[PDB]
């Protein structure tokens, strides 16, 4: 920015010596702007008798970064409209018809009436023939990123709770209590506050571990 | 104009430099127009 | 420095312009010498620097007050009947984010002299004088173009509580201005499916409403567009309307001032007019606003 | 053709051209100073015509007035030499301007192809098990095109 | 003269949300009704608070 | 036009502080301040994303007060924030000390109850913190409560 | 133009205004070809 | 030019066609200079 | 004069998703039949509300 303060270009009879990088002596132009001058740019002319030179001082302010076009590659290849950020959908089918473990969601931005499209799903834990596996249900609300920004590279990331699907476990800024807890009513929790850690069935068969007793019941 | 970027090269045509001047002079004020605009 | 012009005829002066002095530059020619100043308003402060900040309980026009007071300047906004609870202005300057945020809401942004004035368009007011082609009008132009009116205007979001999409349909504000031909007339042309405004997260009714009124309104006033030059007075300001005649049933009737031009010299005052809007938002022509 | 001309079918001496508005010719009366045409690939037609028009001393735009040039009209164009005229345009009025200086009054009459219909609406839609011409045919079809 | 028109008036059951126990609903708060022959859409008012 | 011109837009995924649990509309929000923007207030609310989540099920942890996480944004909006992971760092270690062999995985709370799997010797180990424990022992061949 | 934007400030020359009226066309005529362009 | 993109509509004035080749070449010149400030 | 076309007759069995109970469908709901030598497809239109 401080070699930005005063800009501007001299036009005078050619030599052979000026080029960018360099310092002249500028005078009788005014207080305001005489002095010693960095040379930034330089245009020689030569043509119907004559040679003469037009000096550049002075710096523009402007990154490269701000001003120059086409740096970067347009969004998913120039090769289909893109789709920025994240976006919400619901899931409308779990059999994949050609092997790839995929689901098929809905992004009701897009349309919300018709089936949707194939996405593969992220889990905690993968690999061959072992891993972490929960699915949502048909109509779970979900969270989906986008490959290269392509429509068709969508990725499931998570799912979400609303007011429609409330949250098992009552939120506390205390936050005692953890756990996991599935659609037919099989629990396991983890209790903080009392050090207790009980897994149960809907209909009585448990196994208990309560540091707040002492004991171990089945 | 302060920036080298914007000058042209000289061609005159010998019809027999006066319209040198006046194409120079046209060429400068578009291209003040120009960077006036995209001020806030 | 401070800077103010005043002129008039006869030494019935008055003035124009006020401002700041920011800018000088020499010229040198063969057989040329000169200097030129430029200068702006006051308003110029808001647009220097990038900020970030959290906005809690405060309506637009309580967050536009506080953007424009942080620079020392007057101000007269316009009320809004939305509430957020909290908004979030991220790496852009104040001027910027105070445009996108007033267009939103079908606002027109007026400065002058230091005042910084945010008010819906008024097309009820008296003209204050009469143009006409045959007796006073130094040049003109104008222009027509049925690809800008619109059929009806939806916007949509999502609904997390119910797990369906909030639709909202805006209303015809049937705006009064010139010429002979319905905004009606030329929507139904060439497309008649509805436009439709997007948004992939929650919103909440208050403002999907707005944001499509604010689109049909916007389009409304870009009808009719042109120039009207003329000589000069000091009473034409953006915000005022004019009566235009003699040029044609298409254009003849009521217009509505968006710019004005003045320019003084060898021995003359004269003033071109603007009148009609721009259709494009502030979002999609300007450039630079994100790093 | 090695003639080291340009064949027409006529001699060049005479230009002639007709303007047709919705199935017939503009009267005699209307001057028209300048016809504009240009087509290009992956780009939609369009026409230009500049007609002389406006009158001081009346205060007003007959041609404007009237309704031959009004936004939503069919427009064609045909030309050629000693009336051996052909057509080189098809489309829509989509626009009018005038234009006034202190020795010069004039209307500028613009218009476009009808493909000019696929280019004013966003839209989202899922396609299915179909091939790229499939989707284009579609895409045309729906503008009646 | 002609005999000018008069409004209709209904009753509607209110639930209230998981999270809260008690709360005012305000008189003039604006109520959703649907649409007419033209397209436009209706709306009813509330009478008293609540 | 980003975040559909109405607003700045905010690109890319940013680091955020969780300060409050509470949700005062029921939506089940968490409150997160982000430091790049403002790192002293108490910051804006922010959906989370579970492993697993449904109509009364899923598996549920949240993060404490302090922690820190990762933040994705809808339609690149600032006030439509989504929590994706929660994060380790020196001043926050992991419990499994890190190792190329990866035998040990598992799960350890706040109070100190732990559940381990030890793939080398195919262990799992049950236990609280008072020594209440229970043990599936594949290298000794033996069960013990 | 329909645009106040596109104006330029009046500067003649004492070298004794035709030429004021050349250099005001050809600002309209560029200004014009570069909106014709953004067309579809 | 290389390129139709750039021409446009011929208008005279009956004042009594010079005037026209001046202004056809200072459209040509400003954007010989606008394209060449996109090179690297 | 020669005489004309008249259109063909189907049954179609249809099943429902997992999580829907009754649902009705409209009559013109149109079907989708494959494509003839020409390369357009075939349209069939449901007779009755179901």
């Amino acid at each position: 920015q401080q070699l930005a303060k005063t800009r501007g270009r001299i036009k005078f009879q050619g030599i052979p010596t000026v080029k960018p990088g360099v310092n002249l002596l500028l005078e009788g132009v005014g207080d305001r702007f005489n002095g010693k001058v960095f040379i930034t740019g330089v245009n020689h002319q030569i043509s119907e008798g004559n040679w003469t030179v037009d000096a550049q001082f002075g710096l523009n302010p402007e990154w490269f970064s701000e001003s120059e076009s086409n740096i970067h590659t347009p969004p998913a290849a120039g090769l289909t409209a893109a789709i920025s950020g994240l976006h919400v959908g619901l899931v409308t089918d779990l059999e994949d018809p050609d092997g790839e473990d995929r689901i098929k969601v809905k992004i009701p931005i897009i349309n919300n009436e018709e089936e949707g499209v194939w996405c593969r799903q992220a889990f905690p834990d993968a690999g061959n023939e072992r891993g972490i596996t929960f699915r949502p249900e048909i109509e779970d609300e979900v969270i989906v990123g986008f490959i290269n920004e392509d429509p068709n590279d969508a990725v499931v990331l998570g799912m979400l709770h609303s007011s429609a699907n409330p949250n098992p476990i009552e939120a506390s800024n205390d936050n005692h209590e953890k756990g996991i807890q599935t659609r037919s009513g099989i629990k396991m929790i983890f209790n903080d506050e009392k050090s207790i850690l009980q897994i149960e069935t809907p209909t009585g068969n448990l196994v208990t571990l309560d540091d707040d007793a002492g004991s171990i019941t089945i | 104009p302060i920036e080298i970027k914007e000058l042209h090269i000289k061609i005159t045509v010998d019809d027999s430099e006066d319209k040198q001047q006046l194409v120079a002079q046209c060429v400068e004020q578009v291209l003040d127009v120009l960077k006036s605009q995209k001020e806030r | 420095k401070e800077i103010e012009i005043t002129v008039g005829y006869h030494s019935d002066d008055e003035t124009i312009f006020k401002g700041v002095v920011i800018r000088q530059n020499l010229k040198i020619r063969n057989n040329q010498s000169i200097l030129i100043v430029e200068s702006r308003d006051m308003a110029v402060k808001m647009t220097l620097r990038r900020k970030s900040k959290y906005f809690y309980e405060l309506s637009d026009s309580d967050i536009l007050e506080e953007l424009i007071s942080n620079h020392g300047l007057e101000a007269d906004v316009a009320s809004t009947e939305n509430q957020h609870t909290e908004l979030v202005q991220y790496d852009v300057t104040d001027w910027d984010f105070m445009m996108l945020r007033l267009q939103a809401n079908g606002l027109l942004c007026l400065v002058d002299d230091g005042k910084v004035s945010i008010q819906k368009p008024d097309l009820s007011s008296e003209a204050l004088e009469t143009v006409t082609f045959g007796a006073t009008i130094l040049e003109f132009d104008a222009e027509m173009d049925a690809r800008n009116q619109l059929p009806k205007v939806v916007s949509q979001a999502w609904n997390m509580s119910d797990q369906e999409l909030l639709e909202k349909e805006g209303v015809d504000p049937s705006l009064e201005t010139n010429g002979n031909i319905s905004s009606s007339d030329l929507a139904s042309l060439f497309d008649q499916e509805e436009e439709v405004l997007r948004h992939g997260g929650s919103k909440k009714d208050g403002s999907l409403q707005e944001w499509a009124n604010a689109k049909w309104t916007f389009q409304q006033l870009a009808k009719t567009r042109g120039r009207i030059k003329f000589q000069g007075i000091p009473t034409v300001k953006p915000g005022v309307n004019l009566l235009l005649e003699g040029v044609g049933d298409r254009f003849n009737g009521k217009v509505f001032i968006t710019g004005v031009n003045h320019q003084i010299s060898e021995g003359n005052w004269t003033v071109d007019a603007q009148f009609g809007l721009n259709p494009e938002w502030f979002s999609e022509s300007e450039s630079n606003i994100h790093t | 053709n090695n003639s080291g001309t340009i064949e027409t079918s006529q001699s060049v001496d005479r230009v002639t051209h007709k303007i047709l508005i919705d199935g017939s010719e503009i009267p005699g009366t209307y001057q028209v100073k300048s016809i504009q045409v240009t087509k290009e690939v992956n780009r939609i037609p369009t026409a230009r015509l500049v007609i002389l028009d406006g009158d001081a001393a009346e205060r007003d735009f007959k041609v404007s007035n009237s309704d031959h040039f009004v936004p939503g009209k069919e427009i064609e164009i045909t030309v050629g030499y000693h009336s051996d005229d052909e057509t080189i345009f098809k489309g829509v009025v989509i626009r009018q301007n005038l234009k006034i200086r202190n020795n010069q009054s004039i209307l500028i009459v613009e218009s476009r192809d009808m493909a000019v219909k696929m280019t004013l609406r966003r839209k989202s839609k899922y396609f299915y098990e179909l091939s790229d011409s499939d989707i284009l045919e579609e895409l045309i079809s729906n503008h009646g095109l | 003269e002609k005999q000018a028109l008069s409004p209709d008036h209904v009753f509607l059951i209110f639930e209230l949300a998981k999270n809260v126990s008690q709360e005012k609903l305000d008189e003039g708060t604006e109520v959703d009704g649907g649409k007419d022959d033209t397209g436009k859409k209706n709306t009813y008012l509330t009478s008293f608070e609540t």
